């Protein structure tokens, strides 16, 4: 009966599904409810460092919006 | 919080290759009218645990080691090259995001033959050295054809970053306008992993004959990790699934599904074809794969200029 | 200690060269120079040159010294004092220069050399939306016409050389 | 990779069967012929029983002659399955090796039902056969033989038209007609090279 | 009365040549092999669950030797030494003497099961059906001397398995 | 006490691990090897017991001597047994490897493979049936199941 | 629909062994959970079942006892654990139990 | 530094695995193997075709590294010069393959 090897397939699926969901949840928790700010070029890194300097906390994921200005 | 992510990447890899062995065993059983392991537990769930604990208490083979340091270093290097290489896969975000992640994987896959070379050098038997040299020659040639195919694929993509390749495969899959490159990549993923019907590492003497059972188990886990890696790489880069930026687990489930059916296709193909000869697959690349691959590279590097379809660098 | 990482790797790089400087056997020398190539590529990568570092990994280590190991496997059949003496001599010279650059922070061998950490010569500027070395390499196909011509001609001639001088007749 | 001299060494299974026959009677030497060719177990006794009956100047009864041909021909299905599938196992295609073994297990039950042993039956004896077929045996042979034609077409599908099987097979192992006769060859060797020679058609038995 | 296998001349027309080119490029016969393997994946396997299921066997099955008895309590063997004379492996050793009541009975009936080839000549040469190649086959031993049966072990085997050996010989004796 | 119970639990754990994955080395000598291959058929299916088919002799746990062991083959068989790593078990197929069987009085037949290697399980037959060897393999698994390595190590 | 019939057959397989506890008991002790007609039982406690719809070889089977001659045989089953009167029926000597 | 942290963790896990596979079974007291291949006493033959195909792999990989930077180069202004250069380089690869075909390179190891 062909429906007997599928427990192994399901264990394969949960084994390959746990690390992607785990790293997505860790990325979302660590970056303050946001994605990880990727830096493929130096301009993005400079804006990253500008955010870290502006935020006043030295954590960029606590971003400052319109209310920070007068 | 980074080391937790590293551990949750590296421990399911070992579980996935143990269940590769188990699933391959019952699939090859059921493909050939017999049954797989079902005695140890419910549907053979506890078989890989028995395999691991058996292979972790046995006696070694005690070879006359010419170089003890090289004999120690070969399985460590093999497991390192199989395990640390899974990093830049975008599922849906990589653990470490590189602008040149595909080049990173290609370079370490090209240098992965050092484990085979050191395994051949550690054994004093000259026939093992001959088999190691034959395996190394096959692997380096087949890495050449992999390099050309991947060069064509990311010049179609235009950027070396693996995360942008998901964005590239949003409207249609890459297999639709690169189906001949898809078939050559399918033969290359069938063939680069030292697999049947091109498995010369079993027919006539392996490249690790005098190695102990522990290092043999390490080599097998490393090879199966490379198998799952390149299967998932084919799934991501030729069969890119829909990825919502707010809802990522649908993409994770979808590419997991494609990875599982591609691994099932691997176990399918390995159970349907007799083994080739050394000169036969050397003739397969050096007189049949290489000119077609070069022509495909020429066509795919001439097409986006004439189609006004040069993809963005960024 | 961390901020001198490249320099630390550079020290290891010199160590890697000593690892095959005495040349006891070609296989161990190849292993030592593999390790030295790895740490030298780490030196390159820490300066922001990802493309040149992966050129080192892909071609120098994984595509050419593999051929070196393949050739040296065809000889040097499987089974020194002055080797070890030269090893201690190189170790003493290396450590002596290490204390020289760690105490005086300045030395003279040919020119004036400083021992201060290298984290002062980098750039705070931005290249924009592109890596500088990436499109530096990419400018080969738009400007480097003659260089590509002579490179292809030389590699084809090397193929001719391999076909001819190893024929034996 | 290539060959000019290949010298096989045999004697790893030398039991000295043909000397032990001299110290035993004719009926006692009958189980020795079972163990010579253990994939053609029931065909060797037909050669030994034909030798004794020629000396004894007797002939088997007409029912015994048809049983020896029927169980001789079922042993050709025994042996040729071992021929092709293990040849495919040595080359590398392990898939039809397990497909035909269920069929080879089905004809092992026929050996066990009429004589009592799965492999070494000791059934064919000089002067006929030891025991008769059990009641309803030939009904079970027909229901098996009706469905066996699909299995040969099942085996032929994955090997005859396969290009990988062909490339290992079409130009290795070529003999000529004259040197096959001079080498003492027989069976598929002479038939494969185009020489028309079969003992069942030229010098027939029972 | 002879047929030419592998003497089919292929067609040289454009249709067959193009179809063979499509077979070579598209792996059509390989696709046929894949389809056959897929079809043979979904069939129910013939794996019987040993030891909870057992294979089909015949009443003529040759297995462990046993010594039978009459339906009055007396041992069937009369020490006639036919089985040790007909044995092709000489596994049977018989030593006899006239016992107390004058009956001709065995004193030593040894069967070397490591010597025996399970040919069934003793079970047919016996004129009183004393020795029978019984139905037992699950008697693998951990020690060599446990396979060297004396008279007492064979008689215990006969007393143990008579309830089925009698039924088997009752079902089988009309063929002999 | 704590120690005896702990080593008993560890002993049965490693004992189940060893007995559930017995990888064999088949010696394809004679008739009994063909009977082993027919035990490897889908009907009997050794592979559901954790017993792989045709493993290399450098990683196998058990060896099944199936066939006649002549004088010309005994040094090779002893070399193979010496190469196989510990722990190693030997199962004897057929009357040939038990005591020579038919060829016990032949001039060039070793009277039993016990004279060359230690033998644990003797399987009788000529050939023994496939389910008989399956029962012998299960008997070997039960023999492994009652091993007391760690208890003896702690008691010594 | 068709899969409802297979699901009901699986549910009757679960419920035929006296509940989920008996289902997991026979699953962990025999690795086969199909149901059949109870042919009978011997003195030692081995139950014998018949299911003629299955193919030949699997139609007759036995569930062994948990104690025979004082041996705790909850997991250790043996092929020689069958009395001769049932050894006839199990190995298909005859059709009569 | 996170990449090097991952590399160190992975290498140390491999070291732990090889330490378990190499020194943990040394607790057992099984035996000492005195142990007194087809290669009897002859020297290893120098099969020249393997060395030839290895250096052919080396040359092809070198000019593959030459061929590499096309995805970055595709955004350049002078597209005609790029197209001519790339087509001529792949033509050079085809010509070198044709020469390696003609002068008995792809024979006895095809
Ligand atoms: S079955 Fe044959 S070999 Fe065995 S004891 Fe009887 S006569 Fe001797
Ligand atoms: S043939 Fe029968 S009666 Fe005669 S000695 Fe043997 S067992 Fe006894
Ligand atoms: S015991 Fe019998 S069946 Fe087995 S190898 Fe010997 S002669 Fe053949």
């Amino acid at each position: 009966m062909w429906f007997e090897v599928l427990p192994g397939i399901a264990v394969m699926g949960v084994c390959l599904f746990i690390p992607g969901m785990a790293t997505a949840r860790i990325h979302r928790f660590s970056n303050g409810g946001r994605e990880k700010r990727v830096a493929h070029y130096s301009y993005q890194w400079y804006l990253m460092e500008r955010d870290r300097r502006v935020s006043g906390v030295n954590r960029y994921y606590v971003s400052k919006g319109l209310e920070n200005i007068d | 919080m980074f080391m937790i992510n590293v551990l949750t990447l590296i421990i399911p890899i070992l579980l996935a290759v143990a269940f590769l062995t188990l699933v391959e065993r019952k699939v090859l059983g059921y493909m050939q009218f017999r049954k797989g392991p079902n005695v140890v537990g419910p549907y053979g769930l506890l078989q890989p645990i028995a395999d691991a604990i058996k292979l972790f208490i046995k006696e070694p083979l005690r070879p006359a080691t010419s170089s003890i340091s090289m004999f120690i270093l070969a399985p460590i290097l093999a497991l390192t090259l199989a395990l640390t290489m899974w990093i830049p896969l975008p599922m849906p975000y990589p653990l470490i995001n590189m602008n040149l992640g595909v080049l990173f994987m290609l370079a370490m896959s090209s240098l992965a033959v050092y484990s085979i070379l050191w395994s051949g050098w550690a054994s004093n038997s000259k026939y093992a050295l001959i088999g190691a040299l034959r395996a190394v020659a096959q692997t380096i040639s087949y890495e050449v054809t992999l390099a050309i195919i991947l060069l064509s694929v990311l010049l179609m993509n235009g950027s070396f970053t693996l995360s942008t390749l998901i964005i590239t495969q949003e409207q249609v899959w890459l297999i639709f306008p690169a189906w001949p490159l898809a078939m050559m990549w399918f033969i290359s993923t069938l063939a680069e992993t030292n697999r049947a019907p091109f498995d010369l590492t079993e027919g006539e003497s392996g490249f690790n004959v005098e190695y102990a059972a522990g290092p043999f188990a390490l080599f097998f886990m490393a090879e199966y990790a490379n198998i799952i890696m390149m299967n998932i790489f084919t799934t991501t880069l030729f069969l890119g699934a829909f990825h919502n930026p707010y809802m990522p687990e649908l993409y994770t489930i979808n590419f997991t599904i494609k990875s599982l059916l591609l691994s099932i296709t691997f176990l399918w193909i390995r159970a349907s074809y007799p083994r080739f000869r050394y000169d036969q697959l050397m003739h397969l690349l050096w007189k049949n794969f290489l000119p077609l691959t070069l022509a495909l590279c020429m066509w795919h590097v001439s097409l986006p200029i004439l189609l006004s379809s040069i993809p963005p660098q960024t | 200690m961390m901020t001198y990482i490249v320099f630390i790797l550079s020290i290891i790089f010199v160590m890697g060269f000593v690892g095959f400087s005495s040349k006891p056997s070609p296989i161990y020398g190849g292993l030592g120079l593999i390790v030295s190539g790895g740490v030298g590529c780490g030196i390159v990568l820490n300066f922001g040159g990802s493309f040149l570092g992966l050129m080192v990994f892909l071609i120098y280590l994984g595509g050419m010294m593999v051929v070196f190991g393949y050739t040296t496997a065809m000889a040097t059949e499987q089974y020194n004092k002055v080797v070890l003496g030269t090893f201690i001599t190189g170790l003493l010279m290396e450590f002596l220069m290490v204390y020289y650059v760690l105490k005086d922070k300045e030395v003279e061998i040919v020119f004036k050399f400083n021992g201060m950490g290298d984290w002062v010569i980098y750039d705070t500027g931005d290249s924009g939306f592109f890596s500088e070395e990436a499109m530096g390499i990419a400018a080969l196909y738009s400007y480097g016409t003659w260089l590509v011509i002579v490179t292809g001609w030389s590699l084809l001639i090397g193929v001719v050389v391999i076909m001819e001088i190893t024929r034996g007749n | 990779e290539m060959v000019r001299k290949c010298d096989p060494h045999i004697g790893l299974l030398h039991r000295g069967t043909e000397k032990l026959i001299e110290y035993k009677t004719y009926l006692q030497a009958l189980p020795y012929f079972d163990r010579l060719d253990y994939v053609s177990m029931m065909c060797n006794e037909q050669a030994y029983s034909l030798a004794v009956e020629k000396l004894l100047n007797i002939q088997p009864p007409p029912r015994a002659q048809w049983i020896r041909v029927l169980f001789g021909e079922i042993t050709r299905l025994l042996n040729h399955i071992m021929a092709v599938t293990t040849h495919a196992l040595d080359i590398g295609a392990m898939t039809p090796f397990f497909w035909m073994f269920e069929e080879r297990e089905k004809m092992f039950e026929f050996y066990e039902r009429v004589s009592g042993a799965r492999m070494h039956a000791a059934y064919v004896r000089p002067g006929g056969v030891h025991q008769d077929l059990p009641l309803g045996l030939m009904d079970d042979i027909y229901e098996f033989s009706k469905n066996f034609s699909l299995r040969i077409d099942e085996l032929e599908e994955m090997l005859t038209n396969n290009r990988i099987w062909r490339n290992r097979t079409v130009d290795i192992g070529v003999v000529t007609a004259e040197d096959a006769l001079n080498y003492g060859f027989s069976g598929v060797m002479l038939r494969g090279s185009g020489i028309q020679w079969d003992l069942r058609k030229t010098q027939p038995y029972d | 009365t002879y047929k030419y296998v592998n003497l089919r001349e292929p067609s040289m027309d454009m249709k067959s040549v193009t179809d063979r080119a499509a077979q070579t490029l598209l792996w059509t016969e390989l696709i046929r092999g894949l389809g056959m393997t897929l079809s043979y994946l979904f069939r129910e396997p013939a794996t019987i669950n040993y030891p909870f299921e057992k294979g089909p066997l015949s009443p003529r099955f040759r297995g462990e030797h046993a010594l039978r008895r009459y339906p009055s309590g007396e041992e069937r063997c009369i020490a006639c030494k036919l089985c040790e004379a007909v044995c092709p492996a000489q596994a049977i050793t018989i030593e006899a003497e006239p016992r107390a009541d004058g009956s001709r009975r065995t004193t030593r009936y040894d069967i070397d099961m490591t010597k025996c080839i399970y040919c069934g000549f003793c079970q047919e040469a016996c004129p009183v059906d004393a020795i029978v190649e019984g139905p037992n086959f699950e008697f693998s031993t951990e020690t060599h001397e446990e396979l060297l049966y004396n008279k007492e072990k064979l008689l215990n085997n006969g007393d143990k398995w008579e309830a089925e050996i009698a039924a088997n010989i009752q079902a089988d004796y009309l063929y002999r | 006490s704590r120690g005896e119970y702990v080593v008993a639990k560890l002993d049965d754990l490693i004992n189940w691990a060893r007995r559930s994955s017995l990888w064999p080395m088949t010696f394809g000598l004679a008739c009994c090897a063909v009977e082993m291959m027919h035990m490897a058929a889908p009907r009997y299916d050794m592979d559901r017991f954790g017993v792989v088919f045709r493993a290399s002799p450098r990683q196998s746990d058990v060896m099944i001597v199936a066939g006649t062991l002549t004088n010309k083959m005994a040094p090779a068989l002893r070399k193979v047994y010496d190469q196989m790593p510990e722990p190693r078990y030997v199962v004897s197929m057929g009357s040939c490897a038990n005591g020579g069987g038919y060829y016990h009085y032949s001039y060039s037949v070793v009277r039993g493979c016990d004279r060359i290697v230690p033998v644990d399980i003797y399987v009788p037959g000529c050939p023994p049936t496939a389910e008989a060897l399956l029962y012998g393999i299960l008997q070997l698994q039960k023999k492994i199941k009652r091993e007391k390595r760690l208890r003896i190590w702690y008691r010594r | 629909m068709e899969l409802l019939q297979v699901l009901k057959r699986g549910l009757q397989q679960v419920s035929g062994h006296g509940g989920l506890r008996g289902y997991l008991r026979v699953l962990f002790r025999a690795n086969d959970v199909r149901v059949g007609t109870l042919v009978g039982e011997d003195k030692y406690g081995n139950k014998y079942y018949e299911d003629n719809k299955q193919f030949f070889g699997r139609h007759r089977w036995v569930i062994y006892t948990t104690e025979m001659n004082g041996k705790n045989t909850f997991w250790d089953v043996d092929g020689s654990m069958v009395p001769p009167e049932w050894h006839r029926w199990l190995h298909c000597m005859t059709d009569d139990p | 530094m996170n990449l090097m942290i991952t590399l160190l963790t992975n290498f140390t896990l491999a070291t732990l695995l090889v330490t378990i596979a190499f020194w943990l079974p040394q607790l057992n007291v099984y035996s000492e193997k005195t142990s007194p291949d087809p290669m009897g006493s002859a020297r290893l033959p120098f099969s020249m075709k393997f060395f030839l195909v290895a250096i052919t792999f080396l040359l092809f990989d070198l000019e593959i590294a030459l061929l590499l930077p096309l995805p970055w180069a595709s955004q350049t202004t002078n597209l005609n010069t790029m197209l001519t250069m790339a087509l001529l380089l792949i033509f050079l690869l085809a010509v070198s393959l044709a020469y390696e075909w003609t002068q008995k390179g792809l024979e006895w190891t095809e």
